[PDB]
């Protein structure tokens, strides 16, 4: 399951990181 | 370099942080653009 955000993040569209990281999700 | 500035290069102008990278444009082709059709880099109009 797959910079791209580099160009769009500069246009004013910000990608917010998830409050729950993928590392802690694996512990669930 | 490495600062927020308003730059004017040849016939192009804009604002952004200028940092020399390893990208290589073709000899005669000065201005690039990204997937968004906005210039992500510029070659020094004077030096190379």
């Amino acid at each position: 399951v797959t910079d791209l955000i580099c160009a769009q993040k500069f246009n004013g569209l910000t990608v917010l990181p998830p409050l729950l990281t993928d590392e802690m999700i694996a512990q669930y | 370099k490495n600062k927020c500035v308003n730059f004017n290069f040849n016939g192009l102008t804009g604002t952004g942080v200028l940092t020399e990278s390893n990208k290589k444009f073709l000899p005669f082709q000065q201005f690039g653009r990204d997937i968004a059709d906005t210039t992500d880099a510029v070659r020094d109009p004077q030096t190379l």
